[PDB]
């Protein structure tokens, strides 16, 4: 009886390994057939259209006190910008960066100035004696609220000043009409500093004198706003990855239009007739205006793949090939 | 508006709130788990405030399938349990939901399980002796009616056989009402007790609360407080005399040690929580007999690794009027109930309270067993005969006394098949008076094992 | 062959459909020594089963504000910084169903035996709670273990937990493999109520030990109904931690369908040593013996799954035989005393008795069953009703009298009875006796029919008598099997046959018996 | 036991010859089937006619 | 492309890398030391990923003279040893560099030391016995083909002679090979072993891997896996039977605990690594038989405090299948190879794996030698004349039995010139069966010393 | 002051055992159940006294 | 490409002096000394 | 390579330099000795282990068998022979004769 069951188990190994041979040959033959169909630009246009129509059928980095205080600070900046002009805004931004360098270097001062305290008038007094002669009054009027509010760590004051200086600089792009251009140049710098591991790691120089990184950007890397945003960011970089920080600049820059960014992957050259539909269905899916960062690549040939926030919708010949080969018996 | 989950660490859940909506300590917070076969409403108790409207909670159901960012609603009151005369007969989890039929008790008066213990003006010492009818307990460790009593022991020495014996000695004839707390003990024993109390017809006057082994440390500690909050209702509002059997009150401090390491408080000695004595105090003081109204607590206390120095046993040793220290050594001899006579103690063993003839005998017996234990280091090497004759006389009666502190219990019938015996206090004192005066030194040691009283000793001696 | 082979892949291809529903992808931000921290995954459940690019799985334990502290299961060597991690959308769960019978699987419920993929009925979550004090009923029907000592003195009822605690190389595995082999006499009968099915969970055992067990179970035919879960000594702490839980989660799916299950855990000390490792890698501060405070909530949550269900829940059961290795018989150690306090008794195997050649080495007095005696069949309960007490009083009487010149005749008769009962209870490995043969073998000794037989022949005397009574007079064995009772008319018919066999027998030295 | 072990070994050798011979034969038929099954899978992987 | 050192703390080095080039863990990385007096190619093994593209490494060589910001190059594979027949005759370090001739072996195939054990379906399902041909070993402590044998040695107690013997047995009986894992070998006795194996001319069939005590706990841990990766090449790719010596397997465990403490992991139990039983698993589960070929192992094992319950010996004895013990009390009698017949043991000595006749003969030899090891106190204090005729008739057999466990062996060919002898298992069983039944009592003890089986006993005895 | 008495709003007292740069580590001498984040605390002006 | 030429220029731009930032109990921590 | 375990009881029992022979060991052994020291002292570890067994019988020296009584009284003299005053190191040419 054990021999009889052992022969049936031997047959079971034969018919199973036969099916692995047939399955591997069938998926590899299918991969050749679909790659050859996929080669046509009409077939890719039908694949992205089929994907799009299928999809049509279908401060949070901060603790509570800091989140509330930053929301109030940005709400005051919206009032200060309501009377501002570009030749004032570029000065407000360079001056807010300059005090962010002071607070970052004089860590004793920052550890007192950030002190969470409801009776905040002494802290305003310290800022008043230290800054009132050094810098323009509109910066003091914004720093008064930055100090008088409550922060969850000593870092979160430097994070709020840096973010306010960045907002002040973005406002020049908004008033001048360059908002789309600076977005495109920030995604350009975001992708190139991701593809260039030598220069971006060297721009992460928070262990080195920052003026060397500022001079590097001036020589290597254009709209003067995008240059200024990069130079401000490397100055205040504090051990973040440079490419990842430039991506956080671009995410903030779209967030000032109320929208969010979806990165997109396609075979090549997704046409405007695709882009208007893709943005419209993404807008339905996520309930917001959107922008697409087109990261075209041949290794993900056929279909379309997209990522936004934490989710991905990922329909491509290469992803669906992995789904087909892994499902084999 | 309401709170949101922020962080999860097994049974500990950290949640934030709007700036003004922060809950108090010990509030019950509901949260939703919304996956598959484990979708459940989750009861959280608030243990700490961390700053910036964060509060750290303990979870009364397993947190598996909980998600960060789910809404958390503050009920604005502590965990509350049903109390009332209609609580007796039923079986509850820590949260006060009836296991037998979940719709029961939701219309009753509900009391918050967190309460201040009775103020010092209302406490008074209890000194009335409780007749149990076990020889070693009534003689050497006399239990206190309205006191706190404990059964310390290792693993598998018979702590729970003594609790289900004491249910048959006391709760069957006791004119009051019994509460049973299952704190971290076997679910199998909860079922074998529930079907026994039904067959004995005692169930009509007892409420059972169970927070057995299979439950997360939040409810495995909060079950003791829930069961006690039923007992405090029977004591205070119904004016009854109460029994409160807790088994096993070491699992209360153990579940406290688990949550403390997850709350991230620094570990104490041998990895217990700090506040081991304050958490144990907050339980053990509430279970007291105020002036007009008695509560006869009885508590099994596990002793881990048989280490009678361990901080949890050493902390609970202060709270007790009688302590019955069970021992692996006495268990290995088969001398059930396995009470170690020299370690066990009672506060009412004083001649002013038990009378001279009891106290004289209970010091002669302890002197003898003490002298035998202080000869044990020689006995182990040489055996008996190398002792002096005044010591050999003593050890021959000490070994008889030691075996005569054994008894055939009512609870032992499920293992030995023999019936159970009850020995009155007077026949207990007389027998040990005669033994210590030497009347029985001609009878063999095997004549004294597992036997109820003098008449049954005589019969067993004549069987040999 | 070819028609079904081509058809199965044609149906697979026809079924294959787009997986385009969106999922949260996170990235590893830290890895080391068995754990990894994942950033992102804002919608992950606690105890979700994450997956990593090498096909490796992990459990999402510590969900922080901006990270998810996973434990890695399997080859954590394949995990590194920046790797994409994705949700499976399932809580920590394993496939379950009848298709696991005869398979060897890793703790994730994937086949390690090198045979085909398993046709699982459904998934079950490992952390689903045990049946409460109102769902259970009192243990009432027995597992025959087929060991004379255990079924006589420490009877394992269905839905009992019975700790096979001992030292290393003491036959703990050999008692459990004898227990699993014995059930084949019930598996051949098709009714799900006699028919027990088994799970054997190997935690931290040598691969050659698991292969030896797998082969001994094929020799006995136990692999028709046994599932092995293998977490061999090479596998990372994550697998050795889960191997008991997935063993119980395989079992629970049968228990709730109203089948009877036996789980063997071999060895829960190597799960405790693995959960200690996971806890200390996570820096959770140690308690006694360096175990974390919740090492009790490891074993208790695992062993409370084992129960007997009521008729309201289909009347099934699961019987848990956890093993523990002590060290030099320190039964008062921490992990031993945790599991002695959870389980419903222990079969303490003593290495001194095992080296003297008393096998199995059941150390009575310290061995006991606290549920047992309800489920033990009436004939066995009549014959063995004194045998536990008679052996404990023999061990003390011998330890005394070995250093005395002489003793009274009643004590000497009790000693010689005890020494012959010890020679009566021992038995060889992989020889499980049917209960109808065990009760007769214990009748010989307890009623004193061995008193004419010398200690050098007693094991042979019982071995020839139990074949004689299997060859003629078989109405004794058949009667015991078909009515569970050693009736008066079976007792007199047995004593009429034992005396005919005693005159037919001759010791290796001395005379014929009477 | 020795007679039955010899029979089991003979049966195992007969199965090894039968399954090796069959395995070559079925793989020829399966190669033709593989072209048809691959063309069907090429439709399923694209989500359209091919 | 390459990385940079950014922290150094003794043996531990942290290396920063570019976002795409971060090595997977257990890769080997090369670093420079350029200070003239300490110039090195420093080898690092990757232990953890600290996040932010930073990798925690443990250094295989002293980190003295490392500079922050020196370049670190990833080799893209694990620590890899040379493997081939060409490693026979040579001595290596734990990194696969030769000590006798530097740059030897770099042309060979290199195997990564971190590879899984055999797949579950490749293991053998029954323990075949190893016929080593040693009378004492085959009879009293049968060794296991693909199992691990503990070897409790000592100072001068023939351990190095039994090693040279067991190398000759596997090389000349089985056509096999040996590998010697010098785990923390004292550099003196590592040189003394190298020159002794060279003088025996066994070195030509052995590969030595020395992880000297000079080295940080990185290599003293990895040397055991390096030697096992040479043995795994001989088992898998050549298909030879192998004998992997380890000396000392406690120093592997210890070096593992020192790396764990260096990595800042919290200690476990008596202060070991938490990973202990898993990384002892990674070494020991990999010593096994597959596809009809095997790696037998002899492991010299230290036992701290003489505590056989200490987690390091206890995790070691959870694996190994036989225990050989050498005794000065037997070596001083000239009873080479000096295996203690009673302290040594094996798990194969049961009548299921060995025949009933073998089990019976070994149990009787043990009984006779146990009686004599009890009577040796009387022999020494009172002299032989104090014993009875039955006890002197036993001692006559016992003296001859312990002599007949001695053997002329291929290690002793170096000194005596007489060839070493192999005794078949069946001849060994039959010889001790006849000897324990007294069939040679009329021969003097000198007739049984250093003799190659029963036909050779007749030859010595008639010539004496 | 170090070891000053602090009045919490439930009448309950505590003692300032640690003094950090922006925070005071107070032990509560009484029923701590009434204590929660965000409520006022008054200094007594008095070192720990009875 | 140009990043490597810039990194070479940066490395060319970079006795050495440190300064004690902490001292206690027989230890002193020194900031700077990049080539120590 | 070896250990000269000094013990505080042997130091108080008068046995200075207090080396606990029979747990002290040298793994190098005889190779570290001149031939005259090997021939003279090789039996010394056997005589002092035999005395370390017989020393329990010091209370019964008359009853003990005479062939081992001549090992016990030898052993006591070999323990006295190994006592030595500090700052008096013997040249090897002297301690060969002293052990002889």
């Amino acid at each position: 009886a054990q021999g009889a069951q052992q022969i049936q188990l031997m047959r079971q190994q034969l018919i199973r390994q036969l099916r692995t041979g047939l399955g591997a040959e069938a998926v590899n033959k299918a991969a050749e057939i679909v790659r050859a169909h996929v080669a046509d630009p009409q077939a890719q246009s039908a694949t992205v259209d089929r994907f799009l129509s299928e999809l049509e059928q279908m401060t949070s980095r901060l603790r509570a006190a800091s989140r509330q205080s930053l929301a109030a600070l940005v709400e005051k900046f919206d009032s200060v910008a309501g009377g501002l002009d570009a030749d004032g805004l570029t000065n407000l931004a360079d001056e807010l960066a300059s005090v962010a360098k002071l607070l970052l270097s004089e860590t004793a001062l920052n550890k007192h100035l950030a002190e969470p305290t409801d009776d905040s008038a002494p802290k305003v007094r310290l800022l008043e004696r230290l800054l009132s002669d050094k810098v323009s009054a509109t910066t003091l009027d914004l720093l008064r609220t930055a100090v008088s509010n409550r922060w969850s760590t000593e870092s979160n004051l430097i994070d709020a000043v840096e973010h306010t200086a960045r907002l002040a600089l973005l406002k020049r792009a908004e008033i001048a009409g360059e908002v789309d251009e600076v977005e495109e140049q920030l995604f350009r710098f975001g992708r190139v500093l991701d593809a260039e591991p030598r220069l971006s790691a060297l721009l992460s120089d928070y262990t080195t004198p920052a003026e060397g990184r500022v001079a590097l950007l001036d020589k290597a890397l254009v709209n003067q706003t995008a240059a200024a945003l990069l130079s401000q960011t490397v100055g205040l970089l504090r051990g973040e990855r440079a490419d990842e920080a430039v991506i956080d600049l671009a995410e903030l820059a779209v967030s000032r239009r109320g929208e969010v960014v979806a990165h997109v992957s396609a075979a090549a050259e997704l046409s405007d007739a695709q882009r208007t539909r893709l943005t419209e269905v993404l807008s339905r899916i996520y309930g917001r205006p959107v922008s697409v960062q087109l990261h075209v690549d041949p290794e993900l040939l056929g279909g379309l793949s997209i990522t936004v926030g934490d989710e991905v919708i990922d329909g491509s010949i290469a992803s669906r090939l992995a789904a087909a080969q892994t499902g084999l018996p | 508006t309401a709170g949101r989950v922020v962080r999860i660490t097994g049974p500990v859940v950290d949640v934030e709130f709007p700036r003004g909506s922060v809950p108090e300590l010990f509030n019950a917070l509901h949260a939703e788990i919304t996956f598959g076969a484990l979708a459940k409403t989750l009861t959280l108790e608030v243990a700490q405030h961390l700053g910036d409207s964060l509060v750290r909670c303990i979870s009364m159901q397993p947190t598996d399938g909980l998600v960060r960012g789910v809404e958390v609603t503050d009920t604005g009151a502590s965990i509350s349990v049903p109390v009332g005369d209609g609580v007796k007969g039923h079986v509850f989890n820590a949260l006060g939901d009836c296991l037998d039929d979940p719709g029961y008790g939701k219309d009753f008066e509900h009391w918050s399980i967190h309460r201040k213990p009775p103020a010092f003006s209302d406490l008074e010492p209890r000194t009335e002796m409780l007749e149990t009818g076990l020889k070693v307990v009534d003689l050497l460790t006399p239990y206190v009616r309205g006191g706190k009593i404990a059964l310390f022991g290792g693993a598998g020495v018979g702590k729970t056989v003594l609790i289900q014996e004491m249910i048959n000695r006391i709760a069957r004839n006791f004119g009051g009402t019994s509460v049973f707390a299952g704190v971290g003990e076997r679910t199998r024993e909860g079922n074998d007790l529930w079907v026994e109390l039904a067959d004995a017809n005692v169930l009509k006057d007892t409420a059972l609360v169970f927070g057995q082994m299979d439950e997360p440390p939040g409810t495995r500690m909060r079950v003791a407080l829930s069961a006690l909050t039923m007992a405090e209702f029977f004591r205070d509002e119904q004016g009854q005399d109460v029994l409160l059997f807790i088994d096993n009150i070491f699992r209360f401090t153990q579940a406290g040690s688990e949550v403390s390491t997850l709350l991230g408080r620094m570990p104490s000695a041998v990895g217990y929580q700090p506040t081991l004595a304050d958490e144990m105090g907050e339980l053990q003081e509430r279970i007291t007999s105020t002036r007009g109204r008695s509560i006869t607590s009885m508590q099994a206390v596990y002793v881990p690794a048989d280490d009678y120095t361990d901080p949890a046993p050493a902390t609970t040793f202060a709270h007790l009027d009688a302590t019955t220290e069970l021992s692996r050594a006495v268990f290995s001899k088969g001398i059930f109930p396995a009470v170690d006579p020299l370690a066990s103690s009672s506060t009412i063993l004083d001649p002013a309270i038990v009378g001279d003839e009891h106290y004289r005998v209970a010091q002669e017996v302890i002197r003898i067993l003490q002298r035998y234990k202080d000869l044990q280091d020689i006995i182990a090497i040489l055996g008996i005969d190398e002792l002096s004759e005044e010591d050999k006389q003593l050890v021959n009666r000490a070994r008889r006394i030691e075996r005569f502190l054994s008894q055939n219990m009512m609870a032992a019938e499920q293992f030995t098949g023999q019936p159970g015996s009850t020995v009155p206090l007077k026949e207990t004192i007389e027998a040990f008076d005669k033994l210590t005066k030497g009347e029985f030194d001609h009878l063999p040691e095997q004549a004294f094992f597992l036997i109820g009283g003098l008449d049954d000793l005589a019969k067993k001696a004549e069987s040999l | 062959s070819a028609a079904d082979i081509e058809g199965a892949i044609e149906d697979y291809v026809s079924s294959f459909s787009a997986d385009t529903e969106r999922e949260e992808i996170g990235t590893v931000i830290d890895a080391g020594d068995g754990i990894a921290h994942v950033e992102g995954l804002p919608s992950v459940m606690t105890q979700e089963l994450l997956e990593f690019p090498g096909g490796v799985l992990g459990v999402a334990l510590n969900l922080d504000e901006h990270s998810v502290g996973a434990v890695i299961l399997g080859e954590f060597e394949k995990i590194e910084e920046g790797q994409q991690v994705k949700r499976t959308g399932e809580v920590l769960s394993v496939p379950v169903g009848d298709a696991f019978l005869g398979r060897v699987v890793n703790p994730l419920g994937q086949p390690i035996d090198g045979q085909g993929d398993i046709a699982a009925e459904t998934r079950r979550a490992l952390e689903l709670q045990a049946p409460s004090v109102v769902q259970r009923q009192s243990v009432s029907e027995p597992l025959q273990t087929g060991i004379k000592a255990i079924d006589a003195m420490t009877p394992i009822g269905r839905g009992q937990r019975q700790l096979i605690i001992g030292d290393r190389k003491t036959g703990k595995t050999a008692v459990c493999v004898d227990t699993i082999l014995n059930q084949r006499e019930a598996w051949l009968t098709g009714d799900p109520k006699q028919q027990v099915r088994c799970v054997y969970v190997a935690i931290g055992q040598k691969g050659t030990t698991i292969a030896s067990v797998k082969r001994a179970l094929e020799e006995g035919g136990a692999m028709e109904y046994t599932t092995i879960v293998a977490a061999p000594a090479s596998d990372a702490a994550g697998f050795k931690w889960l191997a008991p839980y997935t063993g119980s989660a395989i079992g629970q799916h049968w228990m709730y369908n109203g089948k009877h299950v036996l789980i063997v855990f071999d060895d829960l000390s190597k799960q405790a040593d693995a959960y200690r490792a996971i806890s200390l890698l996570l820096r959770r501060p140690p308690g006694r013996e360096a175990f974390p405070g919740d090492v009790f909530y490891l074993h208790s949550r695992l062993l409370e799954r084992c129960a007997k269900l009521s008729d309201e829940l289909g009347g099934g059961s699961m019987t848990g035989l956890p093993i523990i290795e002590t060290k030099a018989n320190d039964i008062s150690a921490f992990i031993p005393t945790n599991v002695i306090s959870i389980t419903d008794g222990q079969c303490f195997l003593e290495s001194d008795l095992f080296n003297q050649g008393v096998r199995p080495a059941i150390n009575v007095g310290v061995s006991v069953s606290r549920v047992g005696g309800a489920a033990q069949i009436k004939a066995m309960k009549e014959v063995a009703g004194s045998l536990r007490l008679d052996l404990s009083q023999y061990r003390e009487l011998e330890a005394f009298a070995a250093f005395a010149s002489d003793l009274d005749a009643a004590s000497k008769a009790q000693l010689d009875r005890g020494a012959r009962l010890v020679e009566l209870l021992k038995q060889p490995q992989y020889s499980p006796l049917a209960v109808e043969e065990q009760v007769v073998a214990i009748f010989l000794g307890t009623q004193g029919h061995l008193d004419s037989v010398p200690v050098e022949d007693v094991q042979r005397f019982e071995s020839e008598l139990l074949e004689h009574v299997k060859a003629s007079h078989s109405d004794i064995f058949d009667g015991i099997r078909e009515t569970k009772k050693l009736s008066e008319e079976a007792e007199e018919k047995l004593v009429s046959v034992i005396n005919e066999f005693k005159k037919g027998f001759q010791a290796s030295d001395g005379s014929s018996v009477v | 036991r020795a007679q039955a072990s010899g029979e089991v070994a003979q049966t195992l050798t007969q199965a090894d010859q039968q399954l090796s011979a069959q395995g070559d034969q079925v793989r020829s038929g399966l190669e033709s089937s593989v072209d048809g099954l691959s063309a069907k899978l090429a439709s399923r992987i694209l989500g359209v006619d091919v």
